[PDB]
RNA sequence: GAAGAUGAUCAGAUACCGUCGUAGUCUUAACCAUAAACUAUGCCGACUAGGGAUCGGUUGUUGUUCUUUGACGCAAUCGGCACCUUACGAGAAAUCAAAGUCUUUGGGUUCUGGGGGGAGUAUGGUCGCAAGGCUGAAACUUAAAGGAAUUGACGGAAG
């Protein structure tokens, strides 16, 4: 009980100065307090995608630890992914959720073909790589759901994507690399310059600049 | 040896744009190179470019504006029928709403969207987006 | 066994095979 | 990006690098936002009134940010005869 | 066991004991 | 543009050459090439101090844009520059970082001296490498005093000067403090003589 | 592989398994009725043990 | 340039080289050599009839230890001799 | 050896950062003070803490100690290092009244609109 | 895997280097690969440099040095501690000690 | 110095070590055509990044020594043998200025591989005086074999 922010960003979120995560993203501000994500995205649902047991050989024998993989998202364009190791699974899952929240990125939903209704798919073909695993996301028409393996399908669902084709290459059974590659891929949508984004936008002042006194100390 | 001067031109453009440079030197020039750049310039993917006469094949200096994701050639210049253009645009372009496949048709060099408008087809030459 | 000596064993045994077939030439 | 009815269905129109025009991603933490004060005719800094430039972490990573600011500021009049177009 | 298997189920099984002991000590005493 | 009162005056130019500011390292990297005027026959490279002055004026204008003066961090790991940054912080209200920079001061939020500066200013990219690296993790712009061998990676504003001079370091810091205060209006105009002497900001040996 | 061996022990376990007759249990419903039975058992009267849901819980 | 010809008139080289290289697929080799037809005891058939020659029994591999109870069968269609396992607890007593 | 441990080294230096005005250079006086300042479980640790605290106090009077930061050593130091000579050693009065820059640097000076007297020096 | 980028020798832009015999074990070793030490040692041990000068019939006669170039193969040199096993990162250091 | 013989060592030692020693080693005419024949990395062309050295050539220029020209020094450049830093970029990693410009997938072109064994075996052909070279299967068997790196353990390796 009782959260005391330790960062400038946390203080600005503790006061009603910053009310959405898109203000965080506009200035690429680093997030270090999970309470920021809880306040701005109150309705988050998590899912423990995989649990693995890793062992470290010692002089007498193995010292076993538990590795947890957690996927977080709001099903409306924001998604995160966390992997953390601890002695116990319950503490590992709880801590993996925290760092999954800290890494939450926005995604661009777009239209396959006509722009009728709300965006339902990706705006362009994207690809991500981690290890040997390469995950490719292709925009899909409104009928096909998530054409992906159950591991990749869950990441897409929590991000709010309705319509997408998928193709993966490499050792997809390495679950951590597959999710990390897809997380990088889904985040590249806000890295791909499209002609509708060609317009130059003015650089607004950072929220850390306009509210300097509330973040002082 | 030098088997495709358009590939050399686009390779120089790709390497300069990815490294953030706003200008690139291309050698040698050609009519196809100039017309490929003109199509790119018409859609805003490059800026002004300059042809330098050296009493030889020539050189070109192109101004880059950072909007270019990728331009490339298709070697060889495959023959493309009109019913095959849909398959080519699906494979090469990032989406159905932007990007262009450049063709050389007997009606001239043009993007696949202009090619659909004038109902012509030729050999595939490259792409840009 | 060593790859070099395995080859020598087979070369000497191929040598034997060649000599054995020549009987019925 | 906007839908058929014209509503801006896009959330978070991102910033772009002033030097290379690349999109500055939401987690590009090597990217910075330079704020430069305006100066009145008395030699005094004008309060809360700035020229702003943004650089992606890529430009800063190549070590070209310094020469890019020399060019970018000189075109905006913030500098004189420090950056040369022709080398 | 390979997996953490029931790891916490053992703890959630552990927890009715504290609520049962606070409640057990809260009764007799009330009527002691 | 800029009023002519902001031009390099002859007085400041005398200070810069007497403090050996114009002496740049023998070997120059490609990114510092615009700042070299000509190479001196011994091997030293002559710094175009006209460019040095404008970067100083440009740097002071960026410093003046930070709202909280304590949010500006001035750093120096070289012993020749340690005295300069402590006095600069006192005069301007900035936060000085002299000597060792504790790794994790910008990224680890449970450390003792955990800061969130809006701007980091560096005396030398070579000897202050640790401070510059962490700034590229938390979106901190970097202003650096650069010699001809100083790296320019993750350096936005480079001040061409002599980083390896006992007198060179103090003068550039003294000049910034005077100009930063001039913009704030503390100094009435660009002609009033400052009470502080450039001798202050200079390193003193334990002898004295 | 050396292959041989006495064949006298063929069928040992199945022969010595004690025969148990099936209790004459009520027939289970067939066709559309059986799909109806499974649906209620899994989504109408949920028997979950506070997030622990088992189709065939052994008595424990 | 990826080490293979790309020219528009090099289709024969691509077709022949691929034809040469599918021989590295053993599944493909067995289909064209007709190895099931020539070497397989069934001759490519799914099933085959035979006459029981003897009840014998095969010792299992490590780390397992058991007597796998099989029979020796001579196929009617071609006279070839194979060993066939007799599944389930005690079905060897059904085979004479 | 007589190497003090960490439970006594860090606990003693917390006292200096917290109770420097009340401390002193005498162990006997220091020994009595820590019995009312800290809760020490054993007598032997109380003398050990005071014996190293006294040593640190004896070391602070000889100069600044590492690891102890309080509130009067540094406040006195900011204006302690104010020494400045009457002549600037950078003022052009040590020389004849003009710069001694090398002739190559003088060309840069000539390029700018400045007329400053110079005695060119050619080290070569 | 590949342990050293130089393959333990000094052969680049060359096909073959003629061998030399190790001083210690007489193993044939290529000249670029051999561990080479230049030694300039005094011909007389420091204990005997005084009495030999007094017994000398020449006033102020300088004792000659003993010049020798030693060639070792890899097994002899490692065995004789001429070179030692270094860490993976310390192997790259090739300045003289 | 293969072979062979011999003195030692060892439980045994045909060997390591020691002593003799024939082919061979060298050369002339012919054969052979194989090597971890290695950069385990095809060739041609373009581009992408900095630095200090060096070899060959050319062009501008010295507080240096020398005949009585030549040497050295400083800059540019083309080409090389290499080397150092970084990683825009690649990779499973070790690592790579190419092993980069590869789902944002197409510069030209030659050769090779398709789980591990059986196997470079049998057979046919062909070259060779021979040893052998080149071409080259199948039956059958098998759930792994293998690459890089990590922790530990061990080592008649170093500190
Ligand atoms: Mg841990
Ligand atoms: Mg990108
Ligand atoms: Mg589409
Ligand atoms: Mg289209
Ligand atoms: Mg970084
Ligand atoms: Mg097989
Ligand atoms: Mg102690
Ligand atoms: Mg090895
Ligand atoms: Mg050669
Ligand atoms: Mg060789
Ligand atoms: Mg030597
Ligand atoms: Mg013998
Ligand atoms: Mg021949
Ligand atoms: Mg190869
Ligand atoms: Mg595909
Ligand atoms: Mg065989
Ligand atoms: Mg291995
Ligand atoms: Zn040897």
């Amino acid at each position: 009980k009782g959260w005391t922010p330790v960062t400038k960003l946390g203080r600005l979120v503790k006061a009603g100065k910053i009310t959405s995560v898109e203000q965080i993203y506009l200035h690429s501000l680093p997030v270090k307090e999970y309470q920021i994500i809880d306040l701005l995205l109150p309705d988050l649902k998590d899912d423990v995608m995989k649990i693995r047991s890793v062992q470290k050989q010692t002089r007498a024998g193995q010292r076993t630890r538990m590795k947890a993989v957690v996927v977080i998202g709001d099903s409306n364009g924001h998604v995160g992914l966390g992997i953390k190791t601890a002695k116990e699974v319950a503490s590992a899952i709880k801590a993996a959720i925290v760092i999954a929240k800290l890494s939450i990125i926005p995604i661009r939903r777009g239209y396959w073909g006509s722009n009728l209704g709300q965006p339902h798919s990706l705006p362009c073909k994207v690809t991500g790589k981690c290890g040997s695993v390469a995950v490719r996301l292709i925009p899909a028409p409104r009928g096909k759901g998530i054409v992906a393996s159950p591991v990749v399908k869950r990441l897409m669902q929590l991000a709010g994507v309705e319509d997408v084709y998928t193709s993966s290459s490499g050792s997809t059974r390495t679950t951590e690399n597959t999710l990390k590659a897809a997380f990088a891929a889904i985040g590249n949508t806000y890295s791909f310059l499209t002609p509708n984004l060609w317009a130059e936008t003015p650089l607004a002042a950072s929220p850390l600049e306009v509210y300097a006194e509330e973040a002082a100390a | 040896t030098r088997t495709s001067v358009l590939a050399d031109a686009l390779n120089a453009i790709n390497n300069a744009e990815k490294t953030g440079k706003r200008q690139v030197l291309i050698r040698p020039s050609s009519k196809v190179i100039i017309k490929f750049l003109t199509v790119m310039q018409k859609h805003g993917y490059i800026g002004e470019f300059e042809y330098i006469d050296d009493h030889r094949s020539g050189k070109i200096v192109v101004q880059l504006n950072g909007r270019l994701n990728k331009c490339g050639v298709i070697q060889p210049r495959f023959n493309v029928k009109i019913n095959d253009i849909e398959r080519w645009t699906d494979n090469l372009l990032p989406a159905r709403q932007f990007g262009y496949v450049i063709l050389t048709t007997s009606a001239g060099i043009m993007d696949h969207e202009e090619a659909r408008r004038k109902h012509v087809s030729g050999k595939i030459l490259g792409f840009v987006y | 066994m060593r790859d070099k000596w395995r080859k020598k064993r087979v070369r000497r045994l191929k040598r034997k095979r060649r000599k054995v077939r020549a009987r019925s030439k | 990006m906007e839908n058929d009815k014209g509503q801006l269905v896009e959330l978070y129109v991102p910033r772009k690098c002033s030097a290379t025009n690349r999109i500055i991603k939401a987690k590009d933490h090597a990217s910075v936002q330079i704020s430069i004060a305006k100066v009145d005719e008395d030699g005094r800094a004008i309060a809360g009134e700035n020229i702003t430039y943004a650089l992606s972490g890529y430009v800063r990573g190549r070590g070209e940010a310094d020469d890019s600011l020399n060019r970018l500021a000189q075109q905006d009049g913030l500098l004189k005869n420090v950056w040369s177009y022709s080398r | 066991g390979q997996s953490d298997k029931r790891e916490l189920e053992g703890e959630v099984e552990g927890t009715e004991d504290a609520e049962a002991e606070l409640e057990a000590e809260a009764e007799e005493n009330d009527e002691s | 543009s800029l009023p002519a009162s902001f031009d390099l005056t002859p007085e400041d130019a005398k200070l810069l050459l007497a403090a050996n500011v114009h002496l740049g390292a023998k070997n120059v990297q490609v990114h510092n090439k615009p700042y070299v005027y000509k190479t001196r026959p011994d091997g030293m490279n002559i710094i175009n101090i006209g460019k040095t002055w404008e970067k100083i004026v440009l740097a002071a204008r960026i410093i003046a844009a930070v709202p909280n003066a304590s949010d500006v961090a001035v750093c120096s790991s070289r012993t020749f520059g340690q005295r300069a940054v402590l006095k600069f912080a006192a005069h301007t209200g900035a936060t000085a970082i002299a000597g060792r920079f504790t790794p994790g001061n910008f990224t680890n939020y449970i450390t003792r001296s955990f800061k969130e500066p809006r701007l980091v200013v560096v005396t030398d990219p070579r000897t202050d490498a640790q401070a510059i690296k962490e700034s590229s993790y938390v979106n901190i712009p970097v202003i650096a005093l650069t010699d001809m061998d100083s790296p320019s990676e993750y350096v936005d504003v480079a001040i061409p000067c002599n980083n390896k001079g006992k007198h060179s370091i103090g003068l550039i810091w003294w000049l910034l403090a005077r100009e930063v205060l001039r913009l704030r209006g503390i100094i009435p105009d660009r002609t009033t003589e400052w009470s502080v002497m450039p001798d202050l900001y200079f390193y003193r040996d334990p002898e004295e | 592989g050396k292959v041989h061996g006495s064949l006298a022990r063929a069928g040992k376990v199945k022969s010595q398994t004690p025969k148990v007759e099936k209790q004459e249990k009520p027939k289970k419903p067939q066709g559309r009725a059986y799909m109806r039975l499974l649906y209620t058992r899994r989504f109408v009267n949920v028997t979950l043990t506070n997030g622990k849901r088992k189709m065939n819980p052994s008595p424990a | 340039g990826k080490g293979k010809p790309r020219g528009l008139n090099s289709a024969r080289k691509l077709r022949v080289h691929r034809r040469n290289n599918r021989w590295a697929d053993q599944a493909y080799k067995a289909r064209l050599l007709g190895t099931a037809f020539k070497s397989s005891p069934f001759g490519g058939s799914s099933h085959a009839k035979g006459i029981v020659l003897e009840k014998i029994g095969i010792e299992s591999k490590q780390p397992n230890s058991a007597i796998r109870k099989c029979v020796r069968v001579q196929l009617i269609k071609n006279g070839k001799k194979v060993t066939a396992f007799v599944p389930n607890d005690g079905c060897l007593n059904f085979v004479d | 050896g007589r190497v003090r441990t960490k439970t006594v080294k860090r606990a003693s230096k917390v006292l200096i950062e917290r109770f420097y005005p009340k401390l002193t250079l005498d162990f006997e006086t220091n020994k009595r003070l820590t019995s009312e300042i800290a809760v020490i479980q054993s007598k032997r640790l109380r003398n050990k803490i005071a014996g190293y605290t006294t040593h640190l106090m004896k070391r602070i009077q000889k100069g600044p100690v590492r690891g102890i930061s309080f509130k009067l050593q540094e406040e006195e130091r900011e204006r302690k290092d104010q020494y400045v000579p009457e002549v600037s050693a950078l003022d052009l009065s040590h020389t004849n009244g003009q710069l001694e820059i090398d002739a190559d640097t003088a060309d840069l000076v000539k390029s700018l609109g400045f007329k400053i007297p110079v005695q060119t020096v050619s080290i070569s | 895997p590949k342990k050293r980028a130089s393959n333990g020798r000094n052969k680049k832009g060359r096909g073959h280097v003629k061998p030399v015999r190790c001083l210690n074990c007489a193993r044939c070793v290529p000249k670029d690969k051999a561990i080479k030490r230049v030694t300039i040692r005094n011909m007389v041990e420091a204990a005997a440099v005084r009495d030999l000068s007094e017994a000398s019939v020449y006033a102020e006669y300088a004792l000659p040095k003993l010049y020798n170039k030693l060639h070792y193969c890899v097994s002899c040199a490692i065995h004789a501690r001429i070179v030692r096993v270094r860490s993976r990162t310390d192997r790259k250091i090739r300045t003289p000690p």
